[PDB]
């Protein structure tokens, strides 16, 4: 749409604001791993006690 | 049984074609490669969890 | 001196900033999905809702060139046969 | 050893044709490229500059803008190019009458301690087929079939072609004239080519059309570039000529109209640069926008803030001016390598009487001298957006007048005569048209 | 003399002008060389490295706001007048004009 | 003149006894799929508007 | 035909009236022309009189 | 000093620096005719055709006439071959040997020839004169006969 039609910036904006984006979801989405930091915090706890 | 001699036949209209701007395929293959390079290991965590 | 325009030209009657007859037709199109497959899926609305705003925001009236492309030049059969689309001028009806 | 060490040395040179972008005419005013990127040279006769208003040359500024801004597409380009020279090319003439000869003689030694030298100015409106660099990256690689090679030839010829008639229709007060093919003896000699080459060799050699690519064969001074410095040499058959390059960095609160005029009256032979790559209207409101941010993240200061910008966008997106990456080299030419560090000495003297800031260029001399053929951005060392308005402030082709020396349909020029402003000027009967 | 000059009417130049696009106030193309330079000393001698970054990034963000474009200058000279090979022979660096491209 | 608009020639219309909406365009026109231009195919040559 | 839509692209650029040649709406203004037709219509915008 | 006289184009006189013929200076302009096998010139202009056609801009006034030429030859019967020239003035003063170069030149680019001046293969150019000597040539291109 952005090439045929829309307001675009077609190399710097679009590519840096999809990159952005990206970034984000993929690190939000690694909190899929949840068993990893879950048993992070009960080893913690013990390892520094 | 051929088409008859210098008549008007099909339009010549249906040669024409899009022209594509010569930046979008490179650069749109090499983001769709590092996508999908995320979202195969997004997926490889998803089954591994 | 010129008569002066103002940009009021093409803001077209907009809720939320998008125009009523598109948005109704997602209504429709994301209250079909709800219905048909799963309830879950009021959350197909804000998606494309928001990439709605931004092509009116652009190209204000993109979606009147869109149905009049939908009902004029899709709709016309004999497209492949004659080359392009073409409305033939005797009024063949089909009557007789 | 001693005997085979010249093919040794020989065969591990770059050569000049990795510098030179150019190959076979395409059109008759029209040169391709290596990256398919087709140009015209324009030829100019700047109109006089010292008999007018001041307010007179802001409206020929705002006409030359009115009509660039029509044709300024996104894929364009512009260098100009003032190449200040002197002239050898005026023969001394036989004569028959004695009080003829006495007069000429006594004339020609008044001239003693004068300077001989004539503007030329110049522009090549450059035309990329596609503007956006991302794209162009793969762009460089893919592989097209002959035909589709051929649809983007004429899609530029034409596109070029269009610009061209534009441009003289909009230079009919400026004496133009497109350069282009002409024959001597039988064969082709380049327009465009003679000049280019000036632009590489620093004299003027006829190019003529052979059987190769341009860049093989367009080069034929070897230039020599010092490893720590800001000054050349070239190394010709008729003489060396040693040549320090010089570069603007710094502008100022102001575009006034011909600032660059103090150059004209120049004692020292130079080249002018510019470039204007014609930026996108996304791209540059980004560029006002981001200057826009800057500023508004600050105090506020009564007026250059906010009002300025204010107006600055507004015109941008209704279509004013069309932003643009600049960049220009002032190159002056000498004998010696002393006398051309006291000419660029002089020039940046010059340059900051006019309020811009130039800082002799030291690093990328040899990036600056290949950045001074037309189609070359990926040699450029500063390129800075400014204002298209600006950039017509950079560049309005004023020129003192100074008519033809040779050419003339009589042949060379009937005198020479002094001119208030200091440059001579070449009388002759016949005007153009 | 004094060819035209300036009343205040002079056509406005902004400062936009060379404000390169910059993330944390330095351009992406040399940030970015810095990142797989650091990267690729993290990955060959120690991990302890990322800490490499924020003195050169530092300086780099100095370097870039008083002179914005010191590495497009940079590049220029190290691709052009540092790879030419026959700097020592000739007493400067120079291009044969004859196209000698080891052919024949 | 309605005609001209529709036709792309002059030809001189009649009152005959139908509605003018059936016998009011004597030329076959053919709209490109993808593009601008079209073409009109009538007795006395083509039209490409 | 395509010469002169680029030309009297031109033209109208001369006059600060940015034009876009219509493409997907060709045979919607193509049937726009004729008067007493709305409904085919591309880009009605009000303006003052 | 010497010129090196790379010409591709056909000539337009049937002698066409004959200029040098009468001139103030001494040299010794030197050709040669290292013919190459019929199979040899047919590669070689295909290769030279193909090289032309694989680049991102089309000329079509050299590859026609490139492509008449390879069939030319075949039907024209003139065989090809390598072929430098190179011109060795002589002289006393090395500034005098210079004003000849230019004055070489200028009367060369006359007849629509460009002479390229020799820098640093004046001893391949020089040793290249010696009948036999094809190893020394500085930089041969196939010429019709």
């Amino acid at each position: 749409l952005i090439i045929r039609g829309a307001v675009e910036m077609p190399v710097a904006e679009f590519l840096n604001r999809c990159l952005r984006i990206g970034i984000i979801v993929s690190i939000a989405l690694a909190g899929g791993l949840y068993q990893g930091e879950i048993a992070n915090a009960i080893t913690t706890v013990p390892d520094e006690l | 049984q051929e088409r008859i001699e210098g008549e008007y036949g099909a339009s010549e209209l249906a040669s024409e074609r899009r022209p594509h701007t010569p930046g979008a395929r490179t650069l749109l293959m090499v983001l769709l490669c590092v996508i999908a390079v995320v979202l195969v290991t997004l997926s490889y965590k998803a089954y591994k969890v | 001196e010129a008569f002066p325009l103002f940009k009021g030209a093409t803001r077209l009657p907009t809720i939320w900033g998008v125009p009523m007859i598109p948005l109704m037709a997602m209504v429709m199109g994301v209250a079909v999905i709800a219905l048909t497959v799963s309830i879950w899926w009021w959350a197909l609305v804000p998606p494309l809702w928001f990439i709605m705003a931004q092509i009116t925001k652009n190209d204000d009236k993109a979606f009147r060139i869109w149905w009049l492309w939908i009902d004029t030049k899709f709709r016309n059969r004999n497209k492949g046969f004659w080359g392009a689309s073409s409305y033939s001028p005797a009024n063949y009806r089909k009557r007789r | 050893m001693g005997a085979i060490e010249s093919r040794k040395l020989l065969a591990s040179e770059t050569p000049v044709g990795q510098f030179i972008p150019y190959s076979h005419h395409v059109t008759d005013t029209i040169i391709s490229t290596k990256n398919a990127e087709y140009l015209s040279v324009w030829k100019i006769d700047g109109r006089s500059h010292q008999s007018a208003s001041e307010a007179d040359v802001f409206q020929w500024i705002r006409e030359l803008n009115n009509t660039l801004r029509g044709i300024s597409s996104a894929n364009l380009s512009l260098w100009t190019h003032i190449v200040r020279r002197r002239v050898y090319e005026y023969p001394d003439a036989e004569f028959d009458n004695v009080f003829c000869r006495q007069l000429d003689e006594k004339y020609r030694e008044s001239f003693t301690g004068y300077n001989l030298m004539v503007n030329d100015l110049y522009l090549t409106v450059v035309y990329r087929p596609v503007s956006d660099k991302v794209l162009s990256f793969f762009a460089k690689r893919e592989r097209e079939t002959p035909d589709q090679k051929k649809h983007r030839q004429e899609s530029c010829i034409k596109a070029l072609e269009d610009i061209n008639r534009t441009l003289g229709q909009s230079f009919k007060r400026y004496g133009a004239e497109l350069l282009s093919v002409y024959e001597k003896g039988g064969h082709a000699f380049s327009a465009p080519l003679e000049f280019l080459a000036r632009l590489v060799n620093g004299e003027h050699i006829p190019m003529p059309i052979c059987r190769d690519r341009f860049s093989d064969y367009m080069a034929v001074n070897r230039p020599m570039f010092s490893k720590w410095g800001e000054v050349g040499e070239l190394r010709s058959l008729t003489g060396l000529r040693r040549f320090g390059m010089l570069e603007i960095r710094e502008y100022d609160d102001a575009t006034e109209p011909g600032q660059l005029n103090v150059l004209l009256e120049s004692d020292y032979e130079f080249v002018l640069t510019h470039s204007f790559s014609v930026l996108s209207r996304p791209a540059a409101k980004e560029y006002l926008q981001r200057h826009q941010k800057n500023l508004i993240d600050a105090r506020d200061v009564a007026t250059d803030q906010i009002e300025e910008i204010d107006e600055a966008l507004n015109q941008l997106i209704s279509g004013h001016f069309v932003m643009g990456e600049h960049h220009c080299t002032l190159t002056v030419y000498g004998e010696t390598v002393q006398q051309v560090r006291d000419n660029l000495a002089h020039a940046s003297a010059a340059m900051l009487d006019v309020a811009v800031l130039p800082k002799p260029v030291d690093l990328a001399l040899e990036a600056g001298y290949w950045a001074q053929l037309p189609a070359n951005w990926q040699w450029r060392p500063r390129p800075a957006p400014i204002t298209s308005l600006n950039f017509l402030s950079f560049s309005p082709f004023h020129n003192f007048m100074s008519g033809k020396p040779t050419g003339n349909p009589w042949g060379p020029a009937v005198t020479i005569l002094k001119t208030v402003s200091g440059t001579p000027l070449y009388f002759n009967f016949h005007a153009s048209k």
